[PDB]
């Protein structure tokens, strides 16, 4: 929801999300929904974004309407920040448990230490039920099961109220007598030495001694109970296992890419060389969370968000099968209302008019090839 | 008569208006207020911003101009009883200023903390800031300026000169509003994070310190209270 | 003027209550702005309440307003509760926002977004000033105690959140699981400035070392802010802005 | 000159130095970019230069070689992930206006000290 | 590298995406001079009025 | 007589000498002045440096010593007319100082900016710096010291004490010259760049601020002018 | 490995071995871009003749 505001070129060349899937579109309270997919870290990572040496797999959502039960990069849990390598592809999986009823736009996002939020595609997920039914049980290594919704809440309230009461008692003890104007006049007109006299000093000594003694006793009591404690577990996690993708058999060279100002279409001329041993056909162009599809070649069945999906938004001048070894140059047009709705056309405002994206090539059998393209994006006005 | 029921209104107007504002932002926080380029964001928060800015400018002009036009010309021939009454009215103004300062600099400022920590910053004019930077801050600025003008124009103690602590107490917290330029600049250029303790926020901190001039202001108002009707009783 | 001694006393009491309101809520606003923009991130999250940065930073940046308000109130009225009133106002503002916004507006649990406790340090600062009226003695001893008692004062609250949990193959404290589960879209994990370990962290010394560093820096900050409050207590008039 | 004129007139009218530091310095900071826009606007016409998009000013910097001034030294807007919408110029202008208020306030007193007329009995 | 000729013969033409060809040697020079002279004149008029 | 044609010479000597210096550096900037280890660099710029340093030392010594030796011993028996004449001569000295300050701190300083932005810094003693650090800066230092000494030795107002604003105006801009040590150190060790706004240059900035003491100096000279021959007319 | 366990004054002892830099290098430790092969000892009870 915070996207459509970030720079178009920055959204185009940071992280490309694809093969996204959602286990459910509509869930009950306490029910789990799983979000899977892959993200590729673009090689032309903008210099204004710090390299993803410290990155966190986050979820874009309006507060804890879901709780993040688990999150994985590769196949291992990532509750801390992780190190990503530029040019690598990683698979991810986030498990969410529904907590608050409503219709929520859930994004998978990557927060980068010195670059800010990189928001992936967002999907509307409906939660039904009551928040009062939500439970978040955890079992500790000390053998007790607690609900994270209300665990320690009473203790927190008690201690805060107790210390607030002590402070209020101190202030009220001094506030029984007149406060401001008579005391000011006594201090000014001559030596005061009369508004602070025993047993005021005795009360202050009692307050100080009781405060120190109560702090010490409470610490000792909180040590006898909960004798086993550990510090907060933190630290960036290295060694994220990237995907071992095969080298693509399709090479694409971008010769000029243009978009009309104003307009809802982006045009580029590609020289595609087909290696391997099967006729290929261009089926998809993904630029920034927006999938332009050639409906005659590929159809989306993963329930991709409709406002981000252009079913027939990709038109290839010659999308006939490309025989192996053959090289041809085609004009590719990616047109959809999403290009203006998600403010991809506002790259004219950007100080770096370069685009990046993913091309998906499909053969007759159905297996697909992912090739990455990047080029300057030249506006056209006349 | 002395202290009248203007104090009740002073508390109640801020309390009721800000409770309604909190209800409004609870209803339209999400759902017309998350997407800054969505059409309903314009009718529920941009319209709010426009209306509140216009009303703030108009109210400030009217209030300050009225207070300055009705200023007491013959302050010399003011009896101690009427001076005590005016001192109590000025104290009511200071109470309203303190209440507005609370609402602006504590409630809506930390409320904007939570909002910006739970959502992705989407614009410079988010629902939280609309309520904090451009409603609560102008409201307490208007109240503080009005209290200063009332003191200067009705209290002989605060006349014949500009009180330095009062000027600091009134203008420093005002400087938090132009400091929003540093906040927006420091959030879009500096610090691609949501750290609330980032040095881009030290503009609010430094000019929030100037509210400590309330101590000098209040001893000045105590002296103004204790001019003719200081007692006796007090030191007697 | 005033009619009699009784009416003067009643007027003084009314002034007392109104001026107490003014002082309390101006302090609430200013102190809360300062605190939330100098220590608020740690104060917001239980998984930020660590042994190094939280313990270090919070007393240092929080001793500011108590020092100034003490230098005014004690000096001018012999009222020994400047630190206590500052800390109570900060706690009230923080709790109001936590309950009505952190838990009210958004739905973060209170056991996740509770603030830190500061009254013990405030009480030490106030009593050490009233006894031994020396501001220098306060700045040295009372600020030392204010810095040192912070973590032990908060240990009864946060200790249950530090029970170890075996969470999906990794060791995590309960506060860690709270931070993991209750998603903060704007607050990724790496922003967390918490203890992460060093090659020069000798033995079990993280909390005491941080506490003593905070106590020393609190001495320094109290000394500076005593004079800052002295300036803010001036009663000067200007002939022209 | 537009900022200077604002600063001078806002001082002469409303003789308050504080009012000048707040309002006139605000205007001085805010009017800078609009004051220079008629000059630099023609240099921001887009050009398709050897396959890459460049403004006329970009082409000037590229063509007229500054041996001592390589391109990376250029401290210019390069985009951030927190640059929301079309806000770069107004946000910078308002930040400059606020900082101009602060710097004017400091330098008023600096100028007072430099305007002192003291004599010393010995260096 | 030896260069022969006259600097006055140098041309640096560029064609913009708006369909106009300009010489980078002198493009916008007149506009720059005009605006700077205009604002300098305004400031000088202010100072001279007071002088 | 009062103001004589020494002002014309004061303007013309700096104008002509610096126009010739600019012609010299235009002729020998490239082509004996690009390669600091080339033999013709030694005869066209190192020799220039040596000669200018020697001549600056000699001229400073002679001028300051003459001004101090011819100092007015009987300042008490100085008539208002001669005092007015000496005030005008001191104003001519201040005009020469202002002209030299312009030439040093604006023209040749930004001229060194262009030079160092267009070529590769090759040495600490480039043609641009030879003209800026070691010619124009010493020249304005000599002029400022001479003006200060003339005021102290001929004007009774500036006698019987060292004027703080005059001392700042004269010594602060002088401190820019030893600040060259920071410039060279900050260009060879810090900041492998040619950023003109680098903090290695803030030494010139800070001590360039001290030239603002000309305001106090000038009000002092106004008072010295308006001692006996203040009028009447003025305030009459 | 250690060439000797007991040496005379002016006698040489050689320490050999291998070290592997762990892939999961902790983020609190800066990457070993600048590292020095040192010897842990109570002052110059030995002098470092060579290190490889
Ligand atoms: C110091 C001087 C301060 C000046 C600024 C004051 C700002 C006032 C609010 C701006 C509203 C806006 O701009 O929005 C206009 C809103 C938009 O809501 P709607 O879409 O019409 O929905 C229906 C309206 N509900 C959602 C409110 C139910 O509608 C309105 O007309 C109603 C605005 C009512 C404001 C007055 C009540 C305040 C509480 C009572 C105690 C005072
Ligand atoms: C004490 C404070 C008083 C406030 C008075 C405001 C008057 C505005 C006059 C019109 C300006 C305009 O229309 O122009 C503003 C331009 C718009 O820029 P753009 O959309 O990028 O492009 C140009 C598009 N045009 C050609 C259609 C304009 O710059 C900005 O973005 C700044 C807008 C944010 C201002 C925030 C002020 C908050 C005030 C809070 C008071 C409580
Ligand atoms: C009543 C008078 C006698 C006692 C006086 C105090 C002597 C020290 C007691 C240590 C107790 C303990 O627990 O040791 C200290 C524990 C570690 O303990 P460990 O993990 O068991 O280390 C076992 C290995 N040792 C034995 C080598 C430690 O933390 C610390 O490193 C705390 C370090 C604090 C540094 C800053 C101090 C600043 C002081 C300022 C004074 C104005
Ligand atoms: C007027 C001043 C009053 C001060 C009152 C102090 C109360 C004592 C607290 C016991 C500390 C403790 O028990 O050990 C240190 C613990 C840290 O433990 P941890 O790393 O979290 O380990 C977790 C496991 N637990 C739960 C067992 C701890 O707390 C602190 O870091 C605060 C250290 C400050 C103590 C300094 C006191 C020295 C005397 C002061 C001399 C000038
Ligand atoms: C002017 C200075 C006066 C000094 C007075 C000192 C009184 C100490 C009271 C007992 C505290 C205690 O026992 O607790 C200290 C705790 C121990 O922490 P722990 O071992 O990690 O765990 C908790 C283990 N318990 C539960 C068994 C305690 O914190 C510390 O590590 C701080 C110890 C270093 C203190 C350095 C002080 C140097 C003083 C120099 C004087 C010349
Ligand atoms: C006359 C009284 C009523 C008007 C009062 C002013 C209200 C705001 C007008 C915005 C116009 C505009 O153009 O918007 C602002 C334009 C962006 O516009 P966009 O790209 O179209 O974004 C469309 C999406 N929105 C609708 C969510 C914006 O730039 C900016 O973000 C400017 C940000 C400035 C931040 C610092 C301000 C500090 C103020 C200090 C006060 C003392
Ligand atoms: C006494 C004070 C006088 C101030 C006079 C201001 C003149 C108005 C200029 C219009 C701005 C504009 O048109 O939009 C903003 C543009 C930026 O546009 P860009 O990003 O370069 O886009 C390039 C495409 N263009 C050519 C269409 C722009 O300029 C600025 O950033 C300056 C913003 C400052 C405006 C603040 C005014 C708000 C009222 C002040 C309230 C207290
Ligand atoms: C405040 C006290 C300041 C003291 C320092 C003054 C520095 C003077 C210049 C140093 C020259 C140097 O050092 O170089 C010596 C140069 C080297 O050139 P050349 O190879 O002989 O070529 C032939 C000479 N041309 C290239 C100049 C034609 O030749 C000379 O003999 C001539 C130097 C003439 C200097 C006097 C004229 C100045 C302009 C007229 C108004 C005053
Ligand atoms: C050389 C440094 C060593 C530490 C001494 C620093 C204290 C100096 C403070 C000071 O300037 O004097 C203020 C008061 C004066 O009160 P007196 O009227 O002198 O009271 C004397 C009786 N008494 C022992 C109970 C206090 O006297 C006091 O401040 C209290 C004196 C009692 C010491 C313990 C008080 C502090 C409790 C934490
Ligand atoms: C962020 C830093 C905290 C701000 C605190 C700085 C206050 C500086 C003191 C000050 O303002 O001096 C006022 C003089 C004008 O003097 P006058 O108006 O002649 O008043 C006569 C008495 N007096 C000289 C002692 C003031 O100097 C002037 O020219 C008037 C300027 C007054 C501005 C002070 C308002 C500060 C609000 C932020
Ligand atoms: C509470 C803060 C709200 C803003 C007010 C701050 C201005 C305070 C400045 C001040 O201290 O007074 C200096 C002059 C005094 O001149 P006066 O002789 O009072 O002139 C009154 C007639 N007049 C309305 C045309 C000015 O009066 C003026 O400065 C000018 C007053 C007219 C306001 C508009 C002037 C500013 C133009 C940009
Ligand atoms: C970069 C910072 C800007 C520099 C501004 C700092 C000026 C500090 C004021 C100052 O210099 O005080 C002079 C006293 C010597 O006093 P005396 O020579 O006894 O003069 C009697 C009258 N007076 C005490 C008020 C000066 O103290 C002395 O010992 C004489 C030292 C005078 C040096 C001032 C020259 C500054 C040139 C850079
Ligand atoms: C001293 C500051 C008091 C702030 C209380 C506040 O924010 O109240 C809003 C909150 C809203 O929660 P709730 O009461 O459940 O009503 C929800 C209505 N909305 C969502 C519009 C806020 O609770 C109340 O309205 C209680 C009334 C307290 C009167 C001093
Ligand atoms: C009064 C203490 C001020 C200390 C300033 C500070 O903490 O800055 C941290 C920052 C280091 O940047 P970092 O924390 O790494 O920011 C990470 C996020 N990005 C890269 C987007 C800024 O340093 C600077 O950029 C200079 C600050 C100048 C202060 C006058
Ligand atoms: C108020 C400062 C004036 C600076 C003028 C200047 O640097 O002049 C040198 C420049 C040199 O260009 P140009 O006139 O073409 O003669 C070239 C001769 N060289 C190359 C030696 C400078 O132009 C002139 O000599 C014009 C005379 C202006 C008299 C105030
Ligand atoms: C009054 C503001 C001063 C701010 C200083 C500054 O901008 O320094 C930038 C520099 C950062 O170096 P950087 O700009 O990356 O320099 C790049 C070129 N090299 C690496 C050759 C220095 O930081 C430092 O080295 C410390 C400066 C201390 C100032 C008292
Ligand atoms: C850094 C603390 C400085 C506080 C300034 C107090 C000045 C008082 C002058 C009366
Ligand atoms: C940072 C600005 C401080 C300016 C110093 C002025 C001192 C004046 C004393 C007479
Ligand atoms: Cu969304
Ligand atoms: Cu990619
Ligand atoms: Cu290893």
């Amino acid at each position: 929801h915070g996207e459509k505001s970030q720079a178009a070129f920055m959204r185009m060349r940071t992280i490309h999300w694809y093969d996204l899937s959602w286990s459910k579109e509509k869930v009950k309270i306490n029910e789990t929904v799983e979000i899977k997919g892959k993200f590729h870290v673009f090689e032309g990572w903008p210099e204004t974004v710090d390299e993803p040496d410290v990155a966190f797999l986050n979820v874009g959502m309006p507060g804890p309407v879901f709780i993040r039960k688990e999150s994985y990069i590769g196949g291992q849990l990532v509750p801390r920040s992780v190190r990503l390598e530029i040019g690598k592809t990683y698979d991810f999986r986030v498990v969410l448990k529904a907590r608050r009823p409503g219709d929520w736009h859930v994004h998978t996002m990557m927060n980068v230490q010195g670059g800010g939020p990189i928001i992936g595609p967002g999907k509307w997920i409906t939660v039904e039920g009551s928040m009062s039914e939500f439970r978040n049980p955890v079992t500790t290594l000390t053998g007790q099961t607690v609900d994270l919704e209300n665990y320690n809440e009473g203790n927190t309230y008690f201690w805060h109220a107790f210390w607030f009461a002590i402070g209020v008692a101190w202030i009220g003890y001094w506030s029984r007598r007149p406060i401001f104007i008579p005391r000011l006049l006594m201090v000014d007109a001559g030596r005061a030495d009369e508004l602070v006299s025993a047993t005021d000093r005795k009360v202050a000594m009692g307050f100080l001694a009781a405060t120190i003694l109560i702090v010490v006793m409470a610490m000792s009591s909180a040590n006898s109970k909960y004798p086993i404690t550990i510090p907060l577990q933190a630290g960036t996690m290295r060694g994220m296992k990237p995907l071992e993708l095969p080298a693509p058999t399709v090479s694409v060279k971008v010769e000029d890419a243009t978009y009309r100002v104003p307009g809802r279409a982006m045009r580029m001329k590609l020289t595609i060389t087909n290696h391997g041993n099967s006729p290929i056909r261009l089926g998809e162009f993904y630029t920034a969370s927006v999938r332009f599809l050639d409906s005659d070649v590929y159809k989306d069945t993963t329930g991709y968000p409709e406002d981000l999906l252009a079913e027939d938004g990709l038109s290839v001048s010659d999308n006939s099968p490309l025989a192996p070894g053959e090289t041809r140059t085609v004009d590719v047009t990616a047109s959809d209302a999403a290009w203006e709705v998600y403010r991809l056309s506002d790259i004219i405002y950007d100080p770096d008019s370069r685009f990046a994206g993913l091309l998906f090539f499909f053969d007759a059998t159905g297996n697909r090839q992912v090739v990455q393209i990047d080029a300057p994006l030249i506006p056209s006005f006349m | 008569l002395l202290d009248k029921k203007w104090l009740t209104f002073a508390l109640a107007i801020y309390t009721v208006f800000y409770l309604w504002v909190r209800w409004y932002e609870g209803v339209y926080g999400w759902s017309a207020g998350l997407d800054s380029f969505a059409p309903e964001f314009e009718t529920y928060w941009m319209n709010f911003l426009y209306t509140e800015i216009v009303l703030e400018i108009v109210t400030a002009s009217i209030l300050w101009g009225y207070l300055w036009k009705t200023r007491d010309r013959n302050l010399a021939a003011l009896t101690p009883r009427e001076e005590l009454r005016r001192n109590f009215t000025h104290l009511v103004w200071l109470v309203a200023y303190a209440w507005a300062i609370y609402w602006g600099a504590s409630y809506f400022t930390e409320q904007d903390g939570t909002w910006h920590q739970t959502i992705v910053r989407d614009t410079d004019f988010t629902p939280s800031h609309i309520i904090e930077f451009y409603l609560s801050y102008p409201i307490y600025i208007i109240t503080g300026f009005a209290a200063f003008i009332y003191a200067k124009t009705r209290l002989p103690f605060f006349a014949k000169g500009i009180s330095l602590p009062y000027l600091v107490l009134v203008v420093g917290p005002f400087m938090i509003l132009p400091n929003v330029g540093l906040n927006e600049w420091g959030h879009t250029f500096w610090f691609m994070e949501e750290l609330f303790v980032a040095p881009l926020h030290y503009g609010f901190v430094i000019f929030g310190w100037l509210a400590l001039a309330v101590m000098g202001t209040l001893t000045q108002t105590f002296y103004s209270f204790a001019q003719g009707g200081l007692g006796q009783s007090l030191c007697e | 003027a005033v009619r009699s001694h009784a009416e003067a006393v009643q007027v003084s009491r009314t002034i007392d209550w109104m001026a107490l309101f003014v002082v309390f809520f101006v302090i609430v606003g200013s102190y809360h702005i300062h605190a939330m923009l100098t220590m608020g991130d740690w104060d917001f999250w239980s998984d930020w309440k660590d042994r190094r940065l939280w313990v270090t930073v919070t007393p240092i940046v929080l001793v500011t307003f108590p020092a100034a308000v003490q230098s005014y109130l004690w000096e001018r009225y012999r009222l020994p509760w400047g630190a206590t009133v500052c800390v109570l106002g900060l706690l009230l503002g923080e709790w109001i926002n936590r309950y009505f916004n952190f838990w009210g507006w958004t739905y973060f649990p209170i056991n996740f977004v509770f603030p830190a406790s500061l009254v013990p340090g405030a009480i030490i600062l106030d009593t050490v000033l009233m006894l031994s009226g020396s501001y220098l003695f306060t700045a040295i001893v009372g600020a030392m105690g204010w810095g040192l008692i912070f973590y032990p004062g908060n240990w009864p609250i946060i200790a249950p959140l530090h029970v170890p949990v075996e969470y999906n193959g990794m060791l995590m404290s309960i506060a860690d699981i709270q931070g993991y589960n209750y998603v903060r879209t704007g607050t990724p994990e790496y922003i967390r400035m918490v203890e992460k370990g060093t090659l020069r962290t000798f033995g079990k010394d993280v909390a005491p070392v941080s506490a003593f560093f905070s106590a020393f820096m609190s001495i320094l900050i109290y000394f500076m802010w005593h004079f800052i409050g002295r300036w803010f207590s001036n009663e000067r008039f200007l002939q022209s802005t």
